[PDB]
RNA sequence: AAAUGGAUGACGCUUAAGCCCCAUGUGCGUGAUUGCCCAUUAUUCCUUUGGUGAGGGCGGCUAUAUGUGAGAAAGUGUAGCCCUCCCGAUGUAGACGUGGCGUGGGGGUGAGGACGAAGCCGAUGGCGCGAGCCUCGGAUGGACCCGCCUCUAG
RNA sequence: UCGGUGGUUGUGUUCUUCCUCCUUCCCUGUCCGUGCGUCUCGACGCUGGCGAUGGAAAU
């Protein structure tokens, strides 16, 4: 299956918005927190400080949620879930759940190859061989 | 833009042709020579009157 | 006075000293030559094996003159030239040629 | 319209020559139309000047409009002198602004002029059906000056391409604001 | 008027004409001089072949943006150059079919140069090499 | 071409009306950079002399006057400038120039350097081309005599902008750098 | 400088003998101090190697009394709590030029420190610089295009003496020795200079008749 | 005329790099009307987000198997039903909105697990403006746990 | 533009503009034509370098 590849995919920003001064304290997480301080230099938008997220960074609605391969990810848990992705072959790729065991993964991978449904965490060799 | 100007003003081709004729070498030489004569004759005659 | 902007570079060429002379070089190709520390891939790596070396080049183009003394403005394709090139040699080629 | 412009210029030249040949002077008609441009920002404007600029539709820097020069309007221009620069337009300045920066106000929307049909649709009058009609109704005054100019969005122009002398201080002092007579055409040629 | 679809259509500078001497600015033959022979049927590259005896540049293709067309020209009415066609370059030691084409065209080019009144000076001119010395300005020249 | 302050002649009058039909027509000679400044000076003079304001008057002419030729002449300019702590100061000065506009432009620059007076504090009363034998300044009368000669010394000779070297060889024009 | 055994051994294997980088030698006689320093500092930042000689002949506008007083005011400044940390007051003319150039560079970045490393600033013309090549001058700071004739000026060497410099006699003794040796050598080889001049002449009438005409057209013969 | 050594910002500058004025590309008493540098400003192009928003399509008959192809919902709000166009976007105290994110438990519905659940580790990458979600590896662990709609709170 | 042709504006005690109506030369560029079987998204020419299943190239 070959997806509809976008001509160009543009990300406005690649770096993540990290918390202020999270590198100086081991207990502080790097997830973003909005600073609320009267004298805060990040809040007041000084020139050499970190940036805060806002609506201008939003991704182009045309290429949003599209992975570099050109597919969209849909979680898959069993063989029956593979039949929802059969018709929309070129738009969606299945993602096998983390907790699905190795015994059940054999049936899913075997069935997906027959149906020509792309999986992102299958076996690489089976994807390489063409029929 | 040439086709936008013509679309807004259908008379532009005739307006540009008049400017091209004014730019012509022979016609502008006669026009300048004739203008000098006309001004000279009127000035001389008005002073005499 | 507020700081630098690294997406454009300023290049001073020998024997120009004039804006009218700098206008002759608009559109010309420019390269910066340096060396790395091992042999990486290059153009004609397989057709001309003698070319393989530590030498590397970063290309760019001349956009417009700068000031009145013959300085030009240069954009280096997509990226920017490294700051270790400040004060070093830049090659200004004669192509593409309008003459 | 082209014939009318050429006839008017020839008549004015003949009268001026007739006066000069006989040792007298010919007085010209007072100007009827002006072009007003805002040359200052939106910070620290007193309430009276702020209200006048809103009534002139000049809410942004380098916005330009056409006005009629009657006594009620001239008294408004004098009150906001240090905020505007204005003068008397020429035929080429009017043509350039309409053909290059002209946007109509249709249904509350700012629509760029691309053909005569939308001009005829916006102005239901039969005297305004083409771009030359808009130019004439502004340059030579005309009974529909208010209808034509209010149906146009205020013109948005770029800064002067060669710079300006001094945004403070009057033009007579060597600055920029105030009345410039016909010298406003050189100022606008670098902005349009 | 010439249609863009027609083969005779071409958009090249008026300086680059058949018979014009040119200075090669890039490639293995940089700095040498050659004679422009013709242009390829479409809006393609020019075909330059300086006399192999003089400059040692064989028949090949070149983009007009990588030469400088000088003001000195040699008449090419006697020469034909009708055997130069795009497929001879499309084929991609020297084949002897290429050798005979190169030799035959060279003799006609040499004879045409000799027919020019300043033939001896031109032959020496085509032997010369262009270079940028320390302290010269190519933008002030006239070519 | 070089001088600023062109020569303008402004003609104007008060607008016709009842209680004063057929008003007097006045003439004014002014030296200004452009005709907008010329008309501003005309109405300032009219306001302070004839009690006529620009709102109730009109301008009939703003012509530019023409000078004679390109010879060397003597010009007498009587000028007045205002300053605080001194009031109005009136003086007469002599200059060498080619045209009246050039002489007056020289006078304006001269008053700036020697008395620190700006353009709008200066009023020009008149300018006249006087002959020799009646100029009273020696800095002007020293150029009158025939067979006048002098050499050029302490010259600073700068090259044309295209040559303009930076480092040059000590005993040659070799232009090592630039 | 001072090649160790690692350097000499590598040159021996490779076959290299000598190398000389591209260097400009500037004769600083009769040059305005401030104008020459500003021109040289910009050229250093542009990637140039510069050696300046005769630093004792630099000139300063004003009288010697005025300039001597200016230096004595600079000498008065020192860190009161520990003068060995305070500003250092160099006294030789060549050290004064380097300090002046240093104040026209960004001296607290690696870029400026590298630029200052490319200037040498000798006094007089030392023996290792005499035979390198022709010297150059800066016409924008030559003091006969800069100063009015009637204005008094200071010579840097005279001012550097009387405030602490104690090598004026050594420099003038070596300079006089250099002039005699250079003058004697230049008078020699006058025969070969004349012989070459007499060779370019009479080369004409031996060349072909067409090349002489081309030389005449371009004003070379 | 004052109390640490020291400030036109420093160096320095005197045919100024000082004071008062005048000009400008290629060619300054023969090209009349832009010498050049720097913004979160102006014009213009692309993308996002919100509207006192403005228009348009939505009754699926043109023809077509595999070894030119996919969608189309009468709609506040989502991975927005789709396509054009116009106008705004910073903000302390404060107000309001969000088919906005996350945690323990109840009612429903659908799955996962000894071929390895929860927990823990990471130069594991991908997605989202973000709160976060998901895959990967463990030379970790050894028995439980989650997606979606709703209800509830120590 | 030229030569004539009668109405017009304005000085001065006739001439000065502008018109309409012919006569000479001189310049430039005229007319016609192509809606879709409801809507949307998708389709990236020529020349060379690199890539032939590898501890490979490219992003
Ligand atoms: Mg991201
Ligand atoms: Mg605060
Ligand atoms: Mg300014
Ligand atoms: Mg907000
Ligand atoms: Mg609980
Ligand atoms: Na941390
Ligand atoms: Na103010
Ligand atoms: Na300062």
């Amino acid at each position: 299956v070959k997806p509809f590849v976008p001509r160009n995919i543009v990300k406005k920003r690649t770096k993540k918005f990290t918390r202020h001064r999270c590198e100086l304290f081991p207990q502080l997480s790097s997830s973003w927190r909005k600073p609320r301080g009267e004298d805060s230099p990040v809040r007041r938008r000084y020139k050499g400080q970190k940036a805060m997220p806002n609506k201008g960074y939003g991704s182009d609605r045309r290429t949003k949620y599209i992975t570099p391969s050109g597919f969209k990810n849909f979680p898959v848990n069993n063989v029956q879930d593979l039949y929802m992705l059969l018709m929309q072959n070129r738009k969606y790729a299945g993602v096998i759940s983390h907790t699905v065991g190795a015994k059940a993964r054999k049936a899913i991978v075997r069935k997906a190859h027959e149906l020509d449904v792309r999986l992102i965490n299958g076996n690489a060799k089976l994807r390489r061989v063409d029929v | 833009n040439r086709r936008l100007r013509l679309r807004l003003n259908p008379f532009q081709k005739k307006e540009k042709a008049m400017a091209k004729g004014m730019q012509n070498k022979k016609n502008r030489e006669a026009r300048h020579a004739a203008k000098v004569v006309r001004l000279a004759k009127a000035r001389k005659n008005v002073a005499k009157a | 006075l507020h700081g630098q902007n690294k997406n454009t570079a300023l290049v001073r060429i020998e024997n120009v000293n004039t804006t009218e002379d700098a206008k002759w070089y608009v559109g010309k190709r420019v390269c910066y030559v340096y060396h790395g520390y091992k042999i990486k891939r290059c153009v004609r790596w397989s057709k001309a094996p003698a070319r393989r070396s530590n030498t590397r080049a970063i290309w760019g183009r001349i956009t417009r003159p700068h000031g009145t003394s013959g300085t030009v403005r240069v954009k280096f394709n997509g990226s920017s030239v490294p700051a270790s090139a400040i004060g070093r040699r830049i090659r200004v080629y004669l192509y593409p040629s309008r003459i | 319209y082209s014939r009318e412009y050429r006839s008017t210029e020839k008549k004015l030249a003949g009268l001026r020559r007739n006066a000069r040949q006989h040792g007298n002077y010919y007085l010209e008609a007072k100007p009827k139309v002006a072009v007003v441009t805002r040359i200052r920002g939106i910070a620290k404007v007193p309430p009276k000047q702020r209200k006048i600029l809103q009534l002139l539709r000049l809410r942004q820097i380098f916005n330009t409009v056409f006005v009629r020069l009657n006594k009620p309007m001239e008294n408004m221009l004098r009150a906001v002198e240090p905020y505007i620069a204005y003068g008397y337009p020429s035929l080429s300045t009017v043509r350039a602004m309409v053909y290059k920066r002209g946007h109509l106000k249709i249904n509350g929307q700012r629509v760029k002029i691309t053909d005569n049909q939308m001009i005829k649709d916006k102005y239901h009058n039969d005297d305004i059906v083409c771009a030359e009609d808009i130019v004439n109704q502004i340059y030579a005054c005309g009974k529909h000056f208010r209808t034509v100019t209010n149906g146009l969005w205020p013109f948005k122009l770029a800064p002067p391409a060669g710079g300006m002398r001094q945004k403070r201080r009057h033009f007579v002092e060597g600055g920029d604001y105030g009345n410039r007579d016909t010298l406003i055409n050189r100022f606008l040629a670098r902005m349009i | 008027k010439v249609s863009r679809k027609s083969p005779e259509y071409s958009t090249v500078r008026k300086s680059c004409k058949p018979g014009t001497i040119a200075i090669i600015l890039a490639g293995r033959f940089r700095g040498r001089r050659a004679v422009i022979l013709k242009q390829l049927p479409k809006n393609g590259p020019l075909v330059i072949s300086g006399p192999m005896k003089y400059s040692g540049v064989p028949i090949r293709r070149i983009d007009s943006r990588y030469i400088i067309a000088t003001s000195t020209r040699v008449d090419l009415t006697g020469v034909d150059t009708s055997a130069i066609t795009p497929e001879i370059f499309k084929r991609e030691t020297v084949s002897d079919e290429r050798a005979q084409l190169q030799n035959a065209i060279d003799t006609a080019l040499i004879q045409a140069i000799k027919k020019d009144p300043l033939g001896k000076e031109m032959a020496g001119y085509l032997h010369s090499v262009f270079t940028i010395k320390p302290g010269d300005a190519p933008h002030r020249l006239k070519w | 071409v070089r001088p600023h302050l062109r020569h303008y002649c402004v003609v104007g009058r008060e607008t016709p009306s009842e209680k004063n039909p057929q008003p007097t027509v006045y003439k004014f000679e002014v030296f200004a950079p452009n005709f907008v400044v010329a008309k501003s000076r005309f109405w300032r003079m009219m306001r302070e002399k004839n009690k006529v304001k620009s709102t109730h008057g009109d301008v009939l002419s703003c012509k530019v006057v023409k000078d004679r030729k390109l010879a060397a002449r003597n010009y007498s300019v009587d000028i007045a400038y205002y300053s605080q702590r001194c009031g109005y100061t009136h003086m007469v000065k002599e200059f060498r120039d080619v045209c009246k506009a050039g002489a007056v432009s020289q006078a304006y620059n001269d008053l700036a350097s020697r008395h620190r007076a700006r353009y709008h504090n200066i009023e020009v009363l008149g300018v006249k081309s006087i002959p020799n034998h009646e100029v009273r300044r020696l800095n002007v009368a020293q150029f009158h005599p025939h067979n006048l000669s002098f050499p050029l010394l302490q010259r600073r000779v700068k090259a044309p902008r295209k040559d303009r070297v930076i480092f040059v060889k000590k005993n040659s024009k070799r232009a090592v750098v630039a | 400088v001072l090649p160790s055994r690692r350097s000499l051994n590598r040159s021996s294997r490779k076959g290299f003998k000598k190398h000389r980088p591209d260097i400009i030698v500037i004769d600083l006689k009769d040059h305005v101090l401030g104008r020459a320093a500003a021109i040289v500092a910009k050229q250093l930042l542009l990637g140039k190697k510069i050696t300046v000689v005769r630093c004792e002949k630099l000139t300063i506008a004003g009288s010697e009394i005025r300039n001597k007083i200016k230096y004595l005011q600079f000498l008065r400044k020192r860190k009161l709590s520990n003068p060995k940390l305070g500003p250092f007051h160099h006294r030789s003319p060549s050290d004064v030029f380097i300090r002046t150039v240093r104040s026209m560079l960004p001296r607290y970045t690696k870029r400026g420190q590298r630029a200052l490393r490319q200037l040498v600033a000798y006094e007089g013309v030392p023996v290792n610089v005499v035979r390198t090549g022709g010297r150059v001058v800066i016409p924008k700071a030559q003091r006969h295009n800069c100063y009015r004739n009637e204005r008094r000026f200071t010579v840097l060497g005279n001012m550097c003496k009387h405030v602490g410099w104690k090598y004026s006699d050594v420099v003038e003794k070596l300079e006089a020795a250099r002039i005699e040796k250079s003058g004697r050598h230049h008078k020699k080889m006058e025969k070969v200079r004349v012989a070459w001049k007499n060779a370019r002449k009479e080369a004409l009438k031996k060349m072909p008749q067409k090349n002489v005409e081309v030389l005449k057209k371009f004003g070379l013969a």
